[PDB]
RNA sequence: GACAGCAGGACGGUGGCCAUGGAAGUCGGAAUCCGCUAAGGAGUGUGUAACAACUCACCUGCCGAAUCAACUAGCCCUGA
């Protein structure tokens, strides 16, 4: 109905320091820096507060779809602030039947190489994203932990793993085999 | 076979709602097939157990 | 649920709170995390004799005693009031001995 | 020392322990026949039949089958003759009239557990509890 | 002070009753009252063959202003 100035309130904590040059948002923190490009969205961005770092995201007029849009900027800035403080950690227990699944990290944490996968001979070489590391975790049977900063890149990597492990031409209510995302969380605990 | 991991794998591949008209896998809470090929019907059915 | 119905729905709690309004000095602010087991009778039975313990929704009790006050004071049990599961044994007895008996006398005792 | 709490093993109509169960009393404990054959042999003769409490409350190198009941067993106790059936006799319906006082005489050894006052408590609770007795006292 | 979201519970007379194959509300049957209260359904179900945690119904906190249910007709889409 052509509303007016919907506004979302994004708190910023004390450790991170934000800086924007337009609709391009650049965030710095302890665990690296980060940036995104919100160019195609056409929403007023502004920050207020001497060292309190309140951010307001403001869209005027619009439609109902664009009032739906104005919250998505708030949620992505929230996820970037969670990432640049803590970083995201995905814990994946590999669920295997009578056949084991061997998982190695081939080069420098980037490449993941999956083997033996229901007795298939085909070695499955999967290339992860830039800016994310992967490690076989300790003290747990075949748990695989992906750690990174940008949650889109990390979860795209997890989706690439779980769609690399996909059973063809069978029942998928039986043959429940694959590498699935079991837990989403932070790098540094208790935060 | 680890029944908690069975709960996890059935959570990712079993408890979905299937539309009778577009035959697409959706979500356990969803009401409407998101596809254009049927046109957002409210005609669903649960996915069959073993 | 139609306001009062003269039945036991809405304005019977808003008959009991506002008709047990002229018998006391000292709402006591008892609050327990869970009472699902025999803890209900542990609240009432040990404190019987003077057995009260009556308060419904604190959302119901926002403007309740304000609009139906006519008692001037005891509205200084204001916004420190709403928050927390509070049961309100509003009493007429001697001093702190009531709170002393409750300082533990239902959950581990 | 070698003492243990209750297990409430009942739902039987005989005594002694639903069979000759005074032989398997030994097991994963160190108890002995002190109340399986004398106090239950009198307790059946005192409050005969009708599946009361009778729990195992072992105290010192010996059994203790001391009976501590409550309501619905003590209101199934509202009878004056048990002409036994031994099984299956048309599911014998002992819906019997009770006298004017189930209020101070059939409730006083039974109370301290209704969690109310006396007169508005146990008395009114047992009238709602009696689902086999109901023949309208009046 | 709804609406969904986070937090608390989800009893007792009473292992009430049909049974003694379990049933201590959880395959099945009749029924069904009352008390405590903030409210608990003589208990929607999860799951142990059964006992048990557990949830739902029902209830209370933080919350902040619109929310829910049917029905109708314009454009567009499916039907094609
Ligand atoms: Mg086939
Ligand atoms: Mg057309």
């Amino acid at each position: 109905m052509k509303t007016i100035l919907s506004n979302q309130t994004v708190d910023i904590p004390e450790n991170v320091d934000i800086t924007l040059k337009g609709r391009t948002v650049i965030v710095k923190g302890p665990r690296g820096t980060l940036r995104r490009d919100f160019n195609h969205i056409n929403v007023e961005l502004s920050l207020l507060g001497k060292k309190k770092k309140r951010l307001r995201v403001d869209k005027w007029w619009g439609n109902r779809k664009e009032l739906a849009t104005v919250r998505t900027i708030c949620s992505h800035v929230q996820n970037m602030i969670k990432g640049v403080t803590l970083g995201f950690r995905y814990k994946m227990r590999s669920v295997y039947a009578h056949f084991p699944i061997n998982v190695v990290i081939q080069e420098n944490g980037s490449l993941v190489e999956i083997r033996n996968f229901l007795g298939e001979k085909y070695i499955r070489r999967v290339r992860m994203r830039p800016g994310v590391a992967c490690s076989v975790s300790q003290a747990q049977k075949d748990e695989l932990i992906l750690e990174g900063n940008d949650i889109e890149l990390v979860s795209n990597s997890a989706a690439l793993i779980q769609q690399a492990t996909t059973v063809k031409n069978k029942d998928i209510r039986k043959f429940l085999d694959g590498i699935y995302v079991s837990e989403k969380g932070t790098v540094q605990q208790a935060d | 076979i680890e029944p908690s991991l069975r709960q996890l794998a059935q959570k990712y591949n079993c408890d979905k709602m299937i539309c009778r008209k577009c035959y697409a896998r959706l979500h356990p809470r969803a009401v409407n097939c998101r596809k254009k090929k049927c046109g957002h019907t409210n005609n669903l059915r649960p996915k069959k157990k073993v | 649920m139609p306001r009062e119905d003269r039945a036991t729905w809405k304005s019977n709690y808003f008959l009991k709170i506002i008709q047990l309004l002229d018998d006391y000095p000292k709402c006591f602010i008892v609050g327990a995390d869970n009472v699902g087991s025999k803890q209900m009778q542990q609240i009432r039975m040990s404190l019987r004799g003077k057995a009260v313990v009556l308060m419904g929704k604190n959302t119901m009790m926002r403007k309740a005693i304000r609009g139906h006050l006519e008692n001037n004071p005891a509205l200084e049990k204001l916004l420190p009031h709403i928050r927390g599961n509070v049961g309100f044994v509003f009493t007429k007895e001697d001093l702190t001995e009531i709170r002393d008996m409750l300082l533990a006398n239902k959950v581990p005792a | 020392p070698n003492e243990i709490k209750v297990v409430y093993l009942r739902c039987t109509g005989g005594e002694v322990g639903a069979t000759s169960a005074l032989a398997p009393k030994i097991g994963p404990l160190g108890l002995s026949p002190k109340k399986v054959g004398d106090d239950i042999a009198k307790a059946t003769g005192d409050w005969k039949g009708l599946r009361i409490t009778v729990k195992l409350t072992i105290q010192n190198r010996q059994a203790q089958i001391e009976v501590v009941p409550s309501a619905s067993a003590l209101i199934i106790k509202a009878l004056k003759e048990p002409p036994r059936d031994r099984k299956k006799q048309k599911n014998i319906k002992h819906s019997g009239n009770i006298t004017f006082d189930e209020i101070v005489n059939i409730a006083r050894q039974m109370r301290h557990r209704s969690l109310a006052r006396e007169l508005s408590g146990t008395i009114k609770e047992i009238l709602g509890t009696a689902q086999s007795v109901g023949c309208n006292v009046d």
